[PDB]
């Protein structure tokens, strides 16, 4: 919301995220996120091999096929396999809200009752007390 | 299908002349957008069948006759209207008022002839099949060929009309062979739902068992009925799935299960308007009107004038009052009856019900959990939530719930540490209850106290004990019975709308006039009454700031005054003395 206003008023105008996310918000999680993987530091500082278990199969296996694959020409592991990161969006309730863009706003702590078929595939609050709370499983 | 184009053009022509409907349609434009500038209603636009007559008596046997082939093109044609108007900064729906009918069944009698044809059902609803999501439009999105893709899924109940079924799952790489990710939250998904509608219980012929036949109820209609509830529902009579014919041996007799679409659910059994407003501004000045509004509660009650006084300020309630960083004090008044029986107490409580504008009624155990929300694996007080609960026999409830009931009512919260969900929890109502003497019909003779039987700070809690005595008198007697002869042989209904207004505008605060009359009288109250009886404490005192308040309410008064401090001086002296 705050970057906006530098992009506008205060140009230059460009078209808005705060509405095309929650409109969307399963979308901007594979797109969003993968812009990540773009600007991330690469060295970064430190980061060895092992230290951490499961990163150096990975480690070796873009050894082992760099190697292999520079030796064949003497297409690639997906990017989702390599995170281990977990990006979250959050609710802007908000003092800020009060910018204003109003209707912006869900991040409206609803009732379940409130829950339309209309809602699907965009952000909502809602709130409740926890039921049966199913014991952790991997995905 | 030139025909289908012949609806649309037809039906083209009834709307804008006459006009009636169009700014109905205009209204549902403006208002959404009127929300677009703010800082919900469903599109639909109610059609009267008593209009369609005048124009065309062809196209409306047809509607009732054929609904397949007449209410979509009409919609294409409303959605079609919808557009042209204004402007662009969706399918709608029909309704179909009535104007009724042929076509007017009850459920028991229907099946065949009705078949195919609207109609309008009407009976009890049960047990109301929980509200689901269903899928309707597809929305896609191509990368990098990008464009956007989208499919349109046909179910059993789409439109109307019956179509080659287009389910299910995803389009997943429609060519060439580009991939295609789920668009959620742009893709469409109308709420659907389906409930059972059972014939009326008191029109039913004989021990013979009811015949219940099932209404789905399409986008908006959804949630609109809770079980149990008398409705006319309306709607295209449908029979859908194989009767087993399809499957190749099934071979059952049994088969083509039947069911009604849509359509808009008119329960059976708020607006101020212009006018109405103007008679409550108007009778607010006159001084007399507190008593008659007090008589319009009871046609068929004699006396209790007292009583019934005390029910409207109950119905009234003395504000809120939140503190800053502080406790509330309670606003509204709690009320008890004790008598010996055919005193009305039962019979008053309905009354209070039906005029209160909710709530829930509850009668002696009763419960389980009352007011809780009893945290379910894996109530009452809160659902009543800003209204009157009522309490019959309140005397025979278990004491395990009354341990609850005094959190309830002074407190005005309800906790839950049960397993669990761990809240506290608001409910605030305001409360009625009617309690049977301890035994027999002693009460009347019976001492100040041990007649009430269930002490402590119960009798307390209730802001107000009304005692009434049903003992005999010749004169008494005589003036019962000419009444109660009329009976078997200004308006009521003006009295739940001149309560609304005066429930939100506006509350009178407190002043100076007032003050030092209850304070005078509760310090009476406390040093004279404990010599003659009990109960007194500071809680008394709240009460009178109440009634004090809620007199005003009557009164319209933007402030509290000296006048009615002095009646609530009067009922708590006919409740002590």
């Amino acid at each position: 919301l705050q970057y906006q206003n530098e992009k506008f008023l205060q140009g230059t105008q460009a078209d808005d995220l705060v509405s095309a996310i929650q409109q969307n918000a399963n979308h901007f999680t594979e797109l969003f996120c993968r812009a990540i993987d773009n600007n991330m530091p690469l060295p970064t500082k430190e980061i060895d091999y092992k230290d951490d278990v499961l990163d150096v199969i990975l480690n070796q296996r873009r050894l082992r096929n760099e190697r292999m694959l520079s030796d064949r020409t003497n297409e690639l592991f997906p990017p989702n396999l390599t995170r281990r990161y977990f990006l979250y969006f959050k609710p802007l309730s908000q003092n800020c809200a009060r910018r204003y863009r109003k209707k912006a706003i869900s991040s409206k702590p609803l009732s379940v009752r409130q829950i339309k078929g209309d809602f699907l595939g965009q952000l909502i609050t809602v709130r409740g007390i926890i039921t049966r709370v199913s014991d952790v499983k991997p995905a | 299908d030139a025909v289908f184009g012949d609806r649309v053009r037809r039906f083209q022509e009834f709307l804008d002349t006459f006009t009636s409907y169009r700014d109905s349609v205009r209204s549902i434009q403006v208002y959404n957008s009127n929300n677009a500038a703010n800082y919900i209603l469903p599109h639909r636009i109610i059609i009267s069948l008593d209009d369609l007559r005048e124009f065309d008596r062809s196209f409306w046997s047809g509607i009732l006759v054929e609904p397949a082939y007449f209410i979509p093109p009409a919609e294409k044609a409303l959605t079609d209207l919808a557009d042209s108007m204004d402007d662009v900064p969706h399918p709608w729906k029909l309704s179909f008022k009535g104007s009724f009918g042929a076509h007017a069944l009850s459920p028991r009698t229907l099946t065949a002839q009705h078949l195919n044809k609207l109609v309008s059902v009407e009976g009890i609803v049960t047990k109301t099949s929980l509200v689901r999501p269903k899928l309707i439009r597809s929305v896609h999105y191509a990368a990098k060929t990008g464009r956007f893709h989208y499919r349109d899924y046909t179910d059993a109940t789409t439109t109307l009309t019956t179509r080659i079924p287009t389910p299910a799952i995803y389009p997943t790489e429609d060519t060439e062979g580009n991939k295609l990710t789920t668009e959620y939250g742009y893709s469409t998904f109308i709420d659907h739902q389906r409930i059972t509608v059972q014939e009326m219980p008191e029109m039913a012929p004989a021990g013979q068992l009811p015949r219940s036949i099932d209404v789905i109820l399409d986008d908006d209609l959804v949630d609109k009925t809770k079980p149990g509830d008398r409705v006319n529902v309306v709607g295209v009579f449908k029979s859908l799935g194989a009767g087993g014919m399809n499957q190749s041996n099934s071979n059952t007799l049994i088969g083509f299960k039947t069911l009604i679409l849509g359509n808009t659910v008119y329960p059976l059994h708020q607006m101020l308007t212009d006018f109405d407003i103007r008679n409550i501004n108007k009778l607010s000045k006159k001084k007399d009107i507190f008593d008659i509004l007090s008589q319009s509660l009871a046609p068929s009650i004699y006396g209790h004038d007292h009583i019934k006084k005390a029910i409207l300020l109950m119905l009234m309630g003395g504000v809120e009052k939140n503190l800053e960083n502080g406790s509330h004090l309670r606003g509204d008044i709690n009320i008890l009856m004790v008598g010996d029986p055919s005193t009305a107490k039962s019979q008053l409580l309905r009354f209070v019900l039906n005029t209160a504008s909710l709530a829930i009624a509850t009668t002696g155990r009763g419960s389980s959990g009352v007011g809780l929300t009893a945290a379910v694996t894996t109530g009452a007080m809160v659902l009543a939530d800003r209204g009157v609960v009522c309490i019959d026999e309140f005397d025979k409830m278990t004491d395990v719930d009354r341990v609850a009931i005094h959190e309830v009512m002074e407190q005005q919260t309800v906790t839950i540490a049960k397993a669990g969900i761990h809240t506290t929890l608001n409910a605030r109502c305001s409360v009625i209850a009617a309690a049977n003497p301890v035994f027999g019909q002693y009460d009347v003779n019976r001492d100040p106290h041990q007649n009430i039987a269930l002490p402590d700070s119960l009798l307390s809690r209730f802001d107000l004990l009304f005692v009434v005595t049903d003992d005999i008198n010749e004169i008494r007697d005589r003036s019962i019975s000419e009444h109660v002869l009329r009976t078997h042989r200004v308006t009521i209904p003006f009295l739940r709308k001149y309560v609304q207004y005066a429930k939100e505008r506006v509350i009178p605060q407190l002043t100076q006039e007032a003050i030092n009359v209850i304070v005078k009288n509760y310090t009476d109250l406390r040093n004279d009454d404990n010599t003659k009886k009990s109960p007194i404490t500071a809680r008394t005192l709240e009460t009178l700031i109440r009634l004090a308040t809620a007199h005003a309410k009557v009164r319209l008064s933007k402030t509290v005054n000296k006048v009615d401090a002095k009646v609530a001086a009067n009922l708590l002296r006919f409740a002590l003395l």
